[PDB]
């Protein structure tokens, strides 16, 4: 809803009064489900989406940093709807500080490089972001707020009800006598992620 | 300030920089590791209080798995936390009050019988040898002349009088919720009270129980004697819910 | 010769068909701040008779910080709208680049650009990622900054008194800045954003909730009563978060919920902490 | 008691009146299950106040005027010393909220004035000696609150309230300002605007000390501008506020414009929305002699000297 | 100094509110004394220019 | 099995400070704020019991606790321990009673409670109580209103303030109250000092009043707090 | 080397052995003269009317520093800025008083 229907569905958003949403992020267990959201999302929409891992857009040379992320947004600003979703954001994800090494200073530019494009004066239209994390305690308060992430999406680990509606969708496809133990399995099984 | 440390502040229960008792503020964590979550409701004319009843296995005696304690015939209490933690609260409550009646020749009210766990906790929480304990008590019972009464204790030392409460893993969305349907002032008839608590429950957890899967205490006040509900009579409160 | 004033600053004036949008409209509750930065800049720049009669001494820069989501961004949309000089808007992470030298080549054209221009806003959004004090010359990447640092200060105090050229640089962490940027001279005014209260975020609240329609029975006053603490930003999630819930179930306009959900969709900070403690 | 007074005031909360109500209002004070009083008085009151406004709506606040000194002895017998504060303040309020003889105002805000001294809680005594101060402005005598303000200088200075302070600086000044001196009465309003910006404002308030200084801005005509930013501001208020005022002040707002010689922000000012939510004898007025101006006509300016003057003539 | 046999000062210390008027007496009289003043804090910035960095404040 | 550590926690810095007491001291600083005022005909204490919810009953703790018929108290910090510190105090006081047939002295009461908190920054294994007392009686006709703290010292006063934003609410005691005031009066600048902080719409179940006359010490009513709060 | 701080009892030790700091001098609050003086100094730079008595708002000043009052001036003109009048009568400074005061009383 916050991201799709935005869209193809937004002709009437303006009758509400309420600007399509902005960004959206992820944040959860290490395997509560986020990295096969994005890979979901892209099969289906399909229009646009450019992942970023967040990672591999670090170099060494200076502003290698905001060149990647102004072509991102640049290229899907021309190209947009778009949908940005960025891998793993800890790493740009940052956080700050007063200070660190010399390098950290680069990461922050490239940090805000970002911060200062999701909102700042140009004001990003057609094309939306995903952010990705697993440890949200990390993040810069600059970036988490609304203009920036509109509504964090988590995603817990499964239910009993989850679980076992996740596991009749992996262990679907297995050989498995008239003695399927899915009451049982499920129940020993707990606090267990989806993986 | 604002997350300091110095000396052992963070090891025993003394006082940090900035005048936080770290070694507390575990214990509530402590809480939470028990992985459960218990609703408590006030009615006009009764209290309620229900819980998840997690047998992960039928290797257990699964009616030896409850959280659900008498610690009087008329006053009943539910914990949430460590469970050997919780047991030793629980023989605490009942010597209390037992001790109560035998002094002072009246049954013990909630009220005072939750001031005076707290009291003791409190000790724990001021005394350097010994650590906090990592649970939470709730108290149901009929005063005579109060009306109803849900209470709660801390692991810190603190105790409070609810109209409703929850404690553990889902607590504050349980609290959400209720303060939410507290608002709305209804007819808090018996019904309308453990149906208010195990849909708190459900919609919290997304589950939608069978009636293997909790556990409902009660006490009225045409019947103030702790009464847990048989699987029989919670499944007929079950069936009751799919209707509306 | 000498080429004109040109060069990269880097776009150039904005134009006009490209103004910050953002009126004055949107930007509500912010009379002090507002009042500050018009005093500082709008009235300044444009009354510069009673500046030096007056005796008043008009101030050369202008920072902007405070929370994050406290309103700065929108008083530099707000000022493009309505201003009338020339409004550059130039990243602080923008000037460090793949060069050894670009930096201070466009600190040297976009203020060549602001004295040609006329009486010009140059807007520095997050100048944390030019100056950032605790620099390190070894690493072979601060020198770069530091030089630009230097050529901002260079060209920050260069000027004549008369330049009408004002700086307007917004951050959050106004703290790993430089006092050297701080000096009375470059950066006189010194201006915060607070994270809004309650007679504020009634302005806010109002003025959020009068871009759409929605029930007139409702009164956001219970949420204005209300402490959290929410930034003028956030108070925008909700208006937002509204739409979807009421879009969501198809209904121009929204309930009650629509903002209960917002207000526990937005706030989220529930707990915090414990009752002990008082 | 309670047997008449919730079905009285669901009665009463039917319709009919007060004054049908009253004989049961009346008789909420007459009766009747004797409780004390206690709670049945503040019902009794909760009338009373209703029954007040209808005893406005009749004018027994000059009967509850005197019954004013027993219901004090009443709550005297049943209710408690801060029940009179706020009993004891619904009728010396809602009494002068409402048009009629100053004297049984005096007579009575006077008689409970010189009430708190004898009870005893200087609190409430400069609470309504700002009433009192007030009263006797409009009223006529001036050389009055000319003393009572002066004495009542330190009254709220002693515990440095602050906007009670300002209300007299404020409130008295303008009595300053009509006895004919505007050097005193501005030196007034300018030590309000310096004691205002101690504290906080807030806004109504703020905007007598907005408004009142475009007056001063007038009164000895020193520039049409510095004034009407006083009066947009201050019309602000009084426009997203009680909007009372507020109809006062697009007077004056208007006037600079007409003396600037701009019909043009005229025009602006008369748009629906804005203000035009007061349309009536405020409005045209001011557009038919500002356009009545454009057309440098005196014949116009004359008529509208004439048939709108049913205001103008009440003006000072 | 030398004369009356006292080992002349080199540092001096003031102390009071904070924003009183005490660097003015360290720069009035610096500039009244047609002496240098300097003022050395820790600023990178200035490392980079007047010391090469070195590793010290010698 | 258990004993008891036989060392102190509280120990003097090289600097010479009782650090734990400083840190107990911010502990109360940090509390819900509570305002004092001795009054000529009584004393008047107030303090802020803001929930966290609607779900708590606030009809069940109270934060003004009577000690005896004519001694009353209020706390800026943690409440566990002031709970301890009220039952010691009754106890103090019923002590006193029983040997001298007579209610005990307010300034007594405060010196047996002082030197109970003052135990526990010098016996061993203990942590001191984070928690400043507001001590208010009514003894031979004059009013008595005393503070405790931490450390164990204690102190009279007209009129104070403690918890949070305590600088402020004092600087406010200081301008907007005096002597001759009555009892009401008094209730009336305490909540408005109370009224310096309290973020909400300070409602009859936000706050907590009790006053101390010669008619003996109570807690003012809902209803009372609420005909006050109509100012 | 002027080292020149606030709370001498900050500073360490080693740098108080009693010869290590030459003449120690101490800096005083500014009462109404020493106010009153830089009053008069700083108030000299902008343009001031006549009728402006000084001392009066260096009375109503008590516990400001040299720049404090530094401020005042500034928010006079600046108050007299934004009333459109190049001149600055006693009423802005007795204002500004308030609003540095409000400052003073802030944060
Ligand atoms: N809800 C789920 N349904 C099916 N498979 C899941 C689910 N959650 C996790 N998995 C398994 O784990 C993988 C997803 O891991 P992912 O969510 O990317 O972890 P992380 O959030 O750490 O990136 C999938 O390939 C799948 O095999
Ligand atoms: N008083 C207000 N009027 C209008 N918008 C506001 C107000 N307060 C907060 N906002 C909203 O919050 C956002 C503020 O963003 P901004 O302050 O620029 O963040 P940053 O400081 O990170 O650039 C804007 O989108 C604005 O609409
Ligand atoms: N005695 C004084 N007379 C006039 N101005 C003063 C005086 N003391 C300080 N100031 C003002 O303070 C400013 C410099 O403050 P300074 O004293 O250097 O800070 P600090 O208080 O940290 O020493 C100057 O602009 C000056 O106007």
């Amino acid at each position: 809803e916050v991201i799709e229907l935005p869209l193809t569905n937004p002709e009437l958003f303006q009758r509400v009064g309420i600007i399509p949403p902005k960004g959206c992020l992820l944040y959860g267990p290490p395997g509560t489900g986020k990295t096969l959201l994005a890979r979901a999302v892209a099969s289906q929409l399909d229009c646009n989406f450019l992942k970023v891992v967040s990672s591999s857009i670090v170099d060494k040379y200076i502003g290698e940093s905001a060149r990647l992320i102004r072509e991102m947004f640049n290229y899907a600003r021309d190209h947009q709807p778009c949908i940005i979703f960025m891998d793993e954001i800890d790493a740009i994800g940052g956080r700050r500080f007063s200070e660190g090494t010399s390098a950290d200073r680069e990461i922050q530019r490239t940090l805000m490089e970002l911060l200062n494009q999701m909102d700042g004066f140009d004001t990003l239209h057609r094309v939306k972001m995903i952010m990705a994390t697993n440890r949200p305690d990390t993040l810069d308060p600059a970036l988490l707020r609304p203009g920036r992430l509109d509504r964090k999406i988590h995603i817990d680990l499964p239910n009993e009800q989850a679980r076992l509606d996740i596991l009749k969708i992996h262990a679907g496809p297995i050989t498995k006598h008239g003695e399927i133990d899915y009451e049982a399995i499920v129940k020993l099984s707990d606090g267990f992620n989806g993986a | 300030s604002r997350g300091s440390s110095a000396g052992f502040d963070r090891h025993i229960t003394i006082f940090s920089p900035e005048g936080r008792l770290y070694q507390v503020e575990y214990a509530f964590k402590a809480i939470n590791q028990g992985g459960l979550t218990s609703v408590a409701v006030r009615g006009k004319d009764c209290a309620v209080i229900v819980t998840q009843k997690k047998v992960p296995d039928k290797l257990l005696d699964s009616s030896t798995v409850t959280h659900l304690f008498k610690i009087t015939e008329n006053i009943g209490c539910v914990m949430t936390g460590m469970t050997a933690d919780s047991r030793s609260q629980v023989q605490r409550a009942r010597y209390e009050a037992a001790n109560w009646k035998y002094k002072y020749g009246y049954e013990i009210p909630v009220d005072m019988l939750c001031k005076r766990i707290a009291d003791i906790s409190q000790v724990y929480t001021q005394n350097a040898e010994m650590r906090p304990l990592g649970c939470c008590m709730i108290l149901i019972g009929i005063d005579e002349e109060q009306g109803p009464q849900v209470y709660k204790c801390d692991p810190a030392g603190y105790y409070c009088g609810f109209k409703a409460t929850a404690a553990g893993v889902k607590q504050t969305e349980s609290t959400s919720f209720l303060e939410k349907k507290v608002k709305k002032k209804f007819d808090w008839t018996f019904e309308q009270t453990v149906e208010t608590a195990i849909t708190c429950l459900s919609t919290v957890l997304s589950i939608d129980f069978k009636p293997s899967e909790i556990e409902v205490g009660v006490v009225t006040v045409e019947n103030p004697k702790f009464r847990i509900l048989t699987e029989a009579e919670i499944d007929a409160h079950l069936v009751a819910l799919a209707e509306r | 010769d000498v080429l004109p004033p040109e060069a990269d600053s880097s776009i150039m004036m904005l134009t006009s068909d490209q103004k910050p949008d953002v009126m004055y409209a949107d930007i509500g509750g912010m009379d002090i701040q507002k009042q500050e930065v018009r005093e500082a800049v709008e009235l300044p720049l444009t009354h510069f008779e009673l500046y030096k009669q007056i005796g008043i001494d008009p101030p050369r820069g202008v920072l902007m910080y405070g929370p994050p989501g406290c309103g700065k961004t929108m008083l530099a949309k707000a000022v493009a709208h309505h201003t009338t000089a020339a409004f550059i808007r130039v990243v602080g992470s923008e000037f460090v680049q793949k060069y050894l030298g670009e930096g201070p080549r466009m600190v040297r054209d976009v203020f060549r650009l602001a004295k040609e221009n006329a009486p010009a806003i140059i807007f520095i959004d997050e100048i944390d990622a030019i100056a950032t004090k605790r620099f390190d010359a070894q690493t072979g990447a601060d020198r770069e900054v530091q030089r630009i640092l230097l050529e901002l200060l260079n060209q920050m105090d260069g000027f004549d008194q008369n330049v009408n050229v004002k700086v307007i640089m917004a951050t959050n962490r106004a703290d790993t800045l430089d006092p050297a940027l701080l000096r009375p001279g470059r950066l006189d005014r010194k201006i915060e954003f607070p994270l809004p209260d309650r007679r504020q975020k009634r302005l806010i609240f109002s003025t959020i909730t009068s871009k759409m329609n929605l029930s007139e029975e409702v009164d956001l006053e219970d949420y204005v009563a209300r402490p959290d603490k929410i930034s003028g930003a956030d108070i925008n999630s909700i208006c937002q978060e509204s739409g979807m819930l009421a879009v969501r179930e198809n209904r121009y306009i929204v309930l009650a919920k629509d903002f209960e959900k917002a207000y526990k969709t937005v706030i989220k900070k529930d707990e915090q902490e414990h009752e002990f403690y008082k | 008691a309670a047997a008449a007074v919730v079905e009285f005031q669901r009665a009463q909360s039917l319709l009919s009146t007060d004054r049908e109500a009253s004989i049961d209002i009346l008789h909420s004070i007459v009766k009747r299950d004797i409780q004390e009083n206690d709670e049945e008085a503040v019902q009794v009151k909760e009338q009373s106040i209703l029954e007040l406004g209808s005893l406005l709506a009749k004018t027994g606040q000059a009967a509850e005027l005197g019954g004013l000194l027993k219901y004090v002895r009443p709550f005297l017998n049943s209710i408690s010393k801060a029940k009179a504060a706020r009993l004891v303040r619904s009728l010396l309020d809602l009494f002068l909220d409402m048009e009629a003889a100053t004297g049984q105002e005096v007579e009575l805000c006077l008689e409970c004035i010189e009430w708190a001294k004898s009870e005893k809680r200087t609190f409430l005594r400069q609470a309504l000696e700002a009433r009192l101060v007030s009263l006797y402005f409009d009223t006529k005598r001036y050389q009055e609150a000319l003393h009572l303000g002066s004495q009542l200088l330190r009254e709220l200075k002693k515990m440095d309230d602050k906007a009670l302070l300002v209300e007299v600086q404020l409130l008295e000044s303008k009595t300053y300002h009509a006895l004919s001196n505007l050097p005193k009465a501005r030196a007034a309003l300018t030590s309000a605007r310096t004691t205002a910006n101690a504290i906080y404002c807030p806004p109504k308030l703020q905007a007598t000390l907005d408004m009142q200084s475009g007056i001063i801005h007038a009164a000895e005509e020193k520039d049409w501008k510095t004034a009407y930013s006083y009066f947009y501001e201050a019309f602000e208020g009084y426009d997203s506020i009680d909007s009372p005022k507020a109809i006062t002040s697009l007077k004056y707002m208007l006037l600079c414009k007409i003396m600037l010689n701009t019909p043009e922000d005229v025009q602006a000012l008369v748009s629906g929305k804005l203000a035009l939510r007061y349309a009536g004898r405020q409005t045209e007025a001011l557009k038919c002699v500002a356009q009545a101006s454009k057309n440098r006509s005196l014949a116009d300016f004359e008529k509208a000297l004439t048939d709108y003057r049913a205001e103008l003539r009440d003006d000072p | 100094f030398e004369a009356l046999g006292i080992a002349q000062p080199k540092g001096v210390l003031l102390y009071g509110p904070p924003g009183t008027g005490k660097t003015l007496l360290a720069r009035a009289v610096a500039h009244h004394t047609d002496c240098t003043f300097i003022r050395v804090s820790g600023s990178e910035l200035v490392q980079k220019f007047i010391g090469e960095g070195a590793r010290m404040v010698r | 099995a258990e004993r008891g550590y036989s060392f102190s926690l509280t120990t003097f810095s090289p600097s010479g400070k009782l650090v734990q007491i400083e840190y107990a001291l911010a502990a109360v600083a940090g509390g819900a704020p509570s305002v004092g005022i001795k009054a000529a005909n009584g004393v008047v204490l107030a303090t802020e019991k803001k929930q966290k919810s609607i779900l708590y009953d606030e009809r069940s703790v109270h934060k003004v606790e009577p000690i005896t018929k004519h001694i009353g108290l209020v706390y800026s910090g943690m409440g566990p321990d002031y709970r301890v510190l009220v039952h010691r105090a009754r106890k103090l006081a019923q002590q006193y009673y029983l040997v001298y047939q007579e209610p005990i002295p307010t300034a007594q009461l405060v010196q047996r409670v002082a030197s109970v908190m003052q135990e526990y920054t010098q016996s061993g294994g203990v942590r001191p109580f984070g928690v400043s007392l507001l001590i208010c009686g009514w003894n031979e006709g004059r009013p008595y209103l005393f503070q405790s703290d931490p450390s164990g010292a204690y102190f009279a006063w007209k009129a104070t303030a403690m918890g949070k934003n305590y600088v402020n609410g004092k600087t406010f005691l200081e301008k907007r109250y005096n002597e001759d005031l009555e009892l009401e009066d008094a209730i009336h600048t305490a909540i408005l000092t109370l009224k310096e902080s309290f973020e909400g719409q300070m409602t009859e179940d936000n706050i907590e009043v009790g006053i101390c006359n010669e008619a003996g010490f109570r807690r003012l009513t809902p209803t009372e707090v609420k005909d006050y709060l109509a100012a | 080397v002027i080292m020149a701080t606030n709370r001498i009892d900050i500073l360490d030790s080693a740098l108080l052995r009693p010869g290590r700091i030459d003449r120690k001098i101490e800096f005083p609050p500014p009462n109404e003269e020493a106010r009153l003086d830089i009053l008069k100094i700083h108030s000299r730079k902008m343009n001031l009317t006549r009728g402006i008595n000084l001392r009066k708002i260096a009375e109503l000043m008590p516990g400001a520093s040299g720049a404090e009052v530094k401020g005042v001036c500034t928010e006079a003109g600046m108050y007299a800025l934004r009333e459109r009048r190049v001149h600055v009568t006693q009423e802005d400074f007795e204002m500004a008083v308030a609003k540095v005061m409000q400052k003073d009383s802030e944060k």
